[PDB]
RNA sequence: AUGCUGUUGCUGUUAAAGGGUUCGUAGUUGAACUGUGGGCUGUUCCCGUCCAUUCGGAU
RNA sequence: AAGUGUGGAGAUCGAAGAUGAUUAGAGACCAUUGUAGUCCACACUGCAAACGAUGACACCCAUGAAUUGGGGAUCCUUACGUAUCUUUCUCAGCACGUUUUCUGUUUUCACGCGAAAGCUUUGAGGUUACAGUCUCAGGGGGGAGUAC
RNA sequence: CACCAUGUUCAA
C-alpha cells in the first residue's frame, strides 16, 4: 500500500521509486549516483547466507562527501556494524 | 568515532570546550575559594574574577590583584576551591 | 561489520589478526588531517601522525568483505590502483578472490564510453586511494557504481561510500590490507575455513621494483 | 533585531530539512512554536521534539524524519474568512490533496482542514507540506 | 450544496433534452467532455441530412 | 541487427527486462536508444521536432554552421524524452535528436486536482523547471480545462499525458532552446517531490544486472 | 614470453612471511597506540613491545 | 497581453537603480512569560569450570 | 582633493604663463623654469570610481591553512596528551609550542544561486516550494541632471 | 621608449 490510488483502490501511478535509506529522498530516474548497495547477512559460522540487506543512498549524499557518514549511521542501525569494543 | 552527536544530550568533550553562553544551557565560568591570608592566617572568600582588589578583614592586607580574567592571589597563600 | 544476525563473535578481530596491523604499520596515518576521516582517528602521536582506531579499520574492512562476498559473478568486482605500490597488490587479491583488475592509468571512458572496446560495467569499484584513483571514482558517479576505499587520514571522500581507514601509502602496509580482505572474502564464502590459518604467504602482494 | 519568533524558527527547520539533517536546535522558542510544531507532529511531518528549560526563553530540539519539504510562515498574520480558505490553498500550498496552512483561531491553532471543518477563521500563521 | 443541486440539474437536463448527452451520461463530468461536433449534430441541417429527408447536407441547408 | 553493448540493452534483447519502468526504478542510464523503441510499442511511441535553427561559428575565411535540432518524444502516457543534436546538414541532426530524445526519456507523475476518479489528468503538485533564465511554472488544473500554455510548451505536455494544466513562464521565452528543456526539467521533478503517499517503507529490490548476473556473463 | 617469463620468476616468495619475521623480533608500538590497545576488547597482543 | 508599476508579484556587484558617513523625529516594526486539567468504563547466541603459547576446541 | 575669504609660511613639486624641442601643425606628451596653489591657523564649500560600482538590523549556513586583540587550560560514551630560551628590573616577567573559546580583517573550499563573469558562515545562498523588520532608488536610449 | 595621421555611400 504506496503510491496513489483512485477511489477505487486501483494503484494509479506507474513506478514507486526508491527512497534513500539515509536522507528519505525519493531517488530519481536520472540520478546516476544513486547506489544500491548490498551486504551479506552471515551466519554463525562466519559463512554468508542466502539473503543480504540492501541499502540504497542518493547521488547528492555521495556527491558531498556525507555518504560514508551515512553507510555507517545505518548499519549500526541495522545492527550491521559494532558500535565500539567491549570492556577489555 | 561511530557515535553521532545528539544535539540534546552533547557529548563531555563538545560542551566543555563551548563558550559559556553557547552552552545548551548556559552557566557561570566562575567559581569562590577559601583564601587564607599570608601572615594573620584567617580565611577569606574570594571570587575568582575578583576585579576589586579584596581586603583581608583581619589582617588588613589585600590578598588579591585584578587582571583581564581571573584576578591573581598573593604568593604564599592557600586557598580552596569552594563547591557550587 | 562484525555483528551477525544471531550474534555470534565469528567475524571480530583477534589477537592474531591486529598483531599483523601492528606490524604492517598499517594503522599510521600521514600528518594531515580532513573533516570526512576524522572520526577515524584515534589520536595524534608525536612527530604529529595519526593513528588510526583499530576498531573502526576492522569494521570497515569488514564491512567491505560482506559487500565483496555478496556479489555472484565476483568479475562485477572491479579493483583498481593508478598508484604503483598497489599494482602488485590489486593483481593478487583478484587472483584469489576472482575479481578483475586494472593498474596504471586509467584511461577515461572505461565505465562510460560504451563502443570503447575496454568497455567494463562492475558492479563494485575498489580503488586503493581516493585521490589518485580520483577518476575511476568519478565516472562511477556517472554509471551507478559504489565505491570502497583504503582511505588514508586525508582523504576526499566525496562518491566514497565504504570508506576503509588505513595506511595506504606504504609498500608493506598497502598489500596487508589487501592480504587480509582477500583472506577475509575468502572466508565469508567459505572456500577457506576460520580455524586454521591461510597458509597463503602475504610476500606476494608487496610491490617489487622490477629493475 | 529579532521581529518574529515563529518566522525565525520555521526558518531554521526549513533550512535544515533541506540539507538532510537529523535535528535542529531552535533559539527562541515560544507557546506559539510549540504549539505550530505540534501540529506538525499529529500529521507526521516532524518527529519527537524537546524543550529545554532556561530560566529565559527556551530552546527546543526537533527530530527530523525526511518527510517535511517546507514549512515558512505568513507574515504578517492575515486575516482569513471561512470563505478564504480555497484562496490560500492555490497560493501557498503545492496541491489541494497534501499540506496544510495553519491558522490561529478562536478555537485555537489549528491547520486549515480542521478550522474549515469546525466552521471557523482565523489570522494565517504558516505552512507546512 | 445549493447550487450544485439546482441549476446542476438544469445544465444536465438540457444535455438530454437537446441531444447533447444520452441518458447514461448523468454524473456532469461528461459536460466537460462536450465537443463542437457534439452540438453540429444537433442542428436542424444535420438532422434533415441525417434523418434521410435530403441528399446532402447542402440539400438540407436549402430546404 | 543491433547488436548491443551495455549489459542493460543485452537483458533489453533477451526480454529479461520486460518494461521502462524496470529501468527508472534503478536510476540507470539508457546508454542505447534501440531500449526504448524495443519497450515501448512502436505504434504507441510519437515524436516531432521542435525547433531547428542555425549556429554558426566565425572562422578564418568566413563562417563555420551547423544546425541545432530539437526533438521531443514519448507516448501519451507519462514517458517524455527531449534531446538537442547538431550537424551540418539539416538531416544528419534531425536523425540525431531522434537518437538522443530517445536516450533522455525519463517518467512524468501525474495526479488530481480534486477528486480521484479515474485516470489523472493533472500533475500532482505545482511544480516550476529552470533552464537559463526561462523557468516555466506547471500548476494543477480542475478537471475540463485543458493544457493552458504556450504552444512549445503545450506540445511537449500533450505528449506527456498530462491532460490539464496551468502555465506560467518567467523570463525571455522567445529563446526556445531553453524554453524547451525547461518544460522538460518541470516534468522530470513531478518524481522528485515526496508526498505522503510515498511516505511508507518499501521492500528494496534487486537490480536488473544483479540478478541477471549468471546470464550476462553467457554472452562472453 | 619474456613477459611470461619473468612473471614466473618474480611469483616466488619464501617459507618465513615478511610478517611472520616481524611479530619473531617485536612489533614495537608507539605511544598513542600503546595506550589504544589496552582499550580493546582483545587487549594488548602477545609479542609486543612499548619502545 | 505586462510579475513593463509588482499587495499577491519586479528589479538594484557588472544591464537603469544603495542614496558619502553618523545622529535623528514623524512613521512603520518590535523578545519571552501568567493556561487550557484529571478520574472511571469502553476503543540460537553470549558470559565461566577441563584443552593450548604470533592464529583452536568441545559446551 | 581642488576651490574661496582673512592672516602666516613659502623648502620642494607645480594648474596659468615663458622659453627649448619633437611635429605637417604641437596651443600636448619630453627638457628648463614659474604664478596661484601645496603647508598652518580661523571661516566657507559639501561637487569623488566618497567603491565592495554590494543600505541598515537579526536568523540559519560545510571545510582546511593562516592572522589581529582579549580570556581560559598545559543503537549514538560518565569524562583526560605539553615542549622550547632569555631572565638585575614599567619583572610573581617576555616571547614561543599544543589546545579551547569570543571579537575583528581576510584566504583556497560543500550545498545552493546566477544570463554569465562570478558569489558562497564575509552570500549575490536559505526565492514561482515567491511574506523576519525598516528604508532608499530604478522603469528602453537620449534631451538632461538641461530649462523654469 | 625618435617620428608613424587617415581611408566616401549602400550592399555582398
Ligand atoms: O575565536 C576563535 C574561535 O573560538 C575558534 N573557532 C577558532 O577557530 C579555529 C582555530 O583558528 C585559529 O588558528 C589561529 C592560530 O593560527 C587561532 O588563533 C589563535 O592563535 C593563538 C596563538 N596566538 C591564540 O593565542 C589566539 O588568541 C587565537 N586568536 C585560532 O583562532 C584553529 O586553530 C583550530 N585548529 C580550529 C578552530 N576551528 O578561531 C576563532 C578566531 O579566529
Ligand atoms: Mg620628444
Ligand atoms: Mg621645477
Ligand atoms: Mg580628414
Amino acid at each position: 500500500t504506496i503510491g496513489m490510488f483512485n477511489e477505487e483502490g486501483e494503484n494509479v501511478d506507474l513506478y514507486i521509486p526508491r527512497k534513500c535509506h539515509a536522507t528519505n529522498t525519493l531517488i530519481e530516474a536520472h540520478d546516476h549516483a544513486a547506489v544500491q548497495i548490498s551486504i551479506a547477512n552471515v551466519g554463525p559460522n562466519g559463512v554468508i547466507n542466502g539473503t543480504t540487506t540492501t541499502l540504497c543512498i542518493a547521488g547528492y549524499l555521495r556527491s558531498q562527501g556525507e555518504s560514508d557518514h551515512a553507510i555507517n549511521h545505518i548499519t549500526i542501525d541495522r545492527g550491521i556494524m559494532r558500535i565500539k569494543t567491549g570492556k577489555p | 568515532g561511530f557515535f553521532d552527536a545528539d544535539l540534546s544530550y552533547p557529548t563531555v568533550r563538545t560542551e566543555r570546550m563551548k563558550h559559556k553562553r553557547r552552552r545548551l544551557v548556559q552557566g557561570p565560568n566562575s567559581y569562590f575559594m577559601d583564601v587564607s591570608c599570608p601572615r594573620c592566617r584567617q580565611v577569606t572568600v574570594v571570587y575568582s574574577h575578583a576585579t576589586t582588589s579584596v581586603e583581608c578583614k583581619g589582617c588588613s592586607k589585600k590578598l588579591c590583584r585584578p587582571t583581564g580574567g581571573k584576578a591573581l592571589l598573593v604568593e604564599g597563600c592557600g586557598y580552596r576551591r569552594k563547591p557550587d | 561489520m562484525t555483528a551477525v544476525e544471531s550474534g555470534s563473535k565469528v567475524l571480530r578481530m583477534k589477537e592474531s589478526d591486529a598483531q599483523k596491523l601492528l606490524a604492517m604499520r598499517c594503522h599510521i596515518g600521514t600528518r594531515n588531517q580532513s573533516s570526512a576521516m576524522k572520526k577515524y582517528i584515534y589520536g595524534r602521536t608525536a612527530e604529529g601522525s595519526h593513528i588510526i582506531d583499530l576498531h573502526m579499520m576492522w569494521e570497515k574492512l569488514i564491512l567491505a568483505a560482506r559487500v565483496i562476498a555478496a556479489v555472484e559473478n565476483p568479475k562485477d568486482v572491479c579493483v583498481c590502483s593508478s598508484r604503483l605500490y598497489g599494482t602488485r597488490a590489486i593483481y593478487k587479491f583478484s587472483q584469489h578472490v576472482g575479481t578483475s583488475f586494472h593498474g596504471g592509468r586509467f584511461i577515461p571512458g572505461t565505465f562510460t564510453n560504451q563502443i570503447q572496446k575496454k568497455f567494463v560495467q562492475p558492479r563494485v569499484l575498489v580503488v586503493t586511494d581516493p585521490r589518485t584513483d580520483h577518476q575511476a571514482i568519478r565516472e562511477a558517479s556517472l554509471v551507478n557504481i559504489p565505491v570502497i576505499a583504503l582511505c588514508d587520514t586525508d582523504a576526499p571522500l566525496e562518491y566514497v561510500d565504504i570508506a576503509i581507514p588505513c595506511n595506504n601509502r606504504g609498500i608493506k602496509s598497502i598489500g596487508m590490507m589487501y592480504w587480509l580482505l582477500a583472506r577475509e572474502v575468502l572466508r565469508l564464502r567459505g572456500t577457506i575455513v576460520r580455524s586454521v590459518p591461510w597458509e597463503e604467504k602475504v610476500d606476494l602482494f608487496f610491490y617489487r621494483d622490477p629493475n | 533585531t529579532m521581529m518574529s519568533v515563529l518566522a525565525n524558527a520555521l526558518r531554521t527547520i526549513a533550512s535544515a530539512e533541506r540539507r538532510g539533517k537529523r535535528q535542529v536546535l531552535i533559539r527562541p522558542s515560544s507557546k506559539v512554536v510549540v504549539k505550530f510544531l505540534q501540529v506538525m507532529q499529529k500529521h507526521g511531518y516532524i518527529g519527537e521534539f524537546e524543550i529545554i528549560d532556561d530560566h529565559r526563553a527556551g530552546k527546543i530540539v526537533v527530530n527530523l524524519n525526511g518527510r517535511l519539504n517546507k514549512c515558512g510562515a505568513i507574515c504578517p498574520r492575515f486575516d482569513c474568512a471561512t470563505t478564504d480558505y480555497e484562496k490560500w490553498m492555490k497560493n501557498i500550498l503545492p496541491s489541494r490533496q497534501f499540506g496544510f496552512v495553519v491558522l490561529t483561531t478562536s478555537l485555537g491553532i489549528m491547520d486549515h482542514e480542521e478550522a474549515r471543518s469546525r466552521n471557523t477563521g482565523g489570522k494565517v500563521l504558516g505552512f507546512f507540506y | 450544496h445549493p447550487r450544485r443541486l439546482l441549476e446542476g440539474s438544469a445544465i444536465m437536463r438540457r444535455c438530454h433534452e437537446y441531444g447533447f448527452l444520452d441518458e447514461e451520461k448523468d454524473k456532469l463530468d461528461y459536460v466537460l467532455s462536450l465537443t463542437v461536433p457534439d452540438i453540429l449534430e444537433r442542428r436542424l441541417q444535420t438532422i434533415v441530412f441525417k434523418a434521410g429527408l435530403a441528399k446532402s447536407v447542402h440539400h438540407a441547408r436549402v430546404l | 541487427e543491433w547488436v548491443p553493448c551495455t549489459k542493460l540493452g543485452r537483458l533489453v534483447k533477451a526480454q529479461k527486462v520486460t518494461s521502462l519502468e524496470e529501468i527508472f526504478l534503478f536510476s540507470m542510464p539508457i546508454k542505447e536508444h534501440q531500449i526504448v523503441d524495443t519497450l515501448i510499442a512502436e505504434g504507441q511511441l510519437h515524436d516531432e521536432m521542435m525547433k531547428i535553427y542555425p549556429v554558426q561559428k566565425a572562422t578564418s575565411a568566413g563562417q563555420r554552421t551547423r544546425f541545432k535540432a530539437f526533438n521531443v518524444v514519448g507516448d501519451c502516457d507519462g514517458h517524455i524524452g527531449i534531446g538537442a543534436r547538431v550537424g551540418k546538414e539539416v538531416s544528419l541532426a534531425i536523425r540525431a535528436s531522434m537518437i538522443a530524445a530517445k536516450l533522455n526519456i525519463v517518467p512524468v507523475r501525474r495526479g488530481y486536482w480534486g477528486n480521484k476518479i479515474g485516470e489523472p489528468h493533472t500533475i500532482p503538485m505545482k511544480v516550476t523547471g529552470k533552464c537559463g533564465s526561462v523557468a516555466v511554472r506547471l500548476v494543477p488544473a480542475p478537471r475540463g480545462t485543458g493544457i493552458v500554455a504556450a504552444p512549445v510548451p503545450k506540445k511537449i505536455l500533450e505528449f506527456a499525458g498530462v491532460e490539464d494544466v496551468y502555465t506560467s513562464s518567467r523570463g525571455k521565452t522567445r529563446t526556445h532552446g531553453n524554453l524547451i528543456m525547461a518544460t522538460f526539467y518541470a516534468l522530470r521533478k513531478t518524481y522528485g517531490f515526496l508526498t505522503p503517499d510515498l511516505w511508507a517503507e518499501t521492500e528494496p529490490s534487486r537490480d536488473p544486472t544483479d540478478e541477471h548476473a549468471e546470464l550476462l556473463a553467457e554472452m562472453t | 614470453l619474456q613477459e611470461e617469463e619473468r612473471e614466473r620468476r618474480m611469483d616466488h616468495a619464501p617459507a618465513t612471511s615478511d610478517v611472520d619475521k616481524a611479530i619473531q623480533s617485536g612489533v614495537s608500538v608507539d605511544k598513542r597506540t600503546m595506550q589504544m590497545l589496552q582499550r580493546l576488547e582483545i587487549g594488548v597482543p602477545r609479542r609486543v613491545k612499548r619502545a
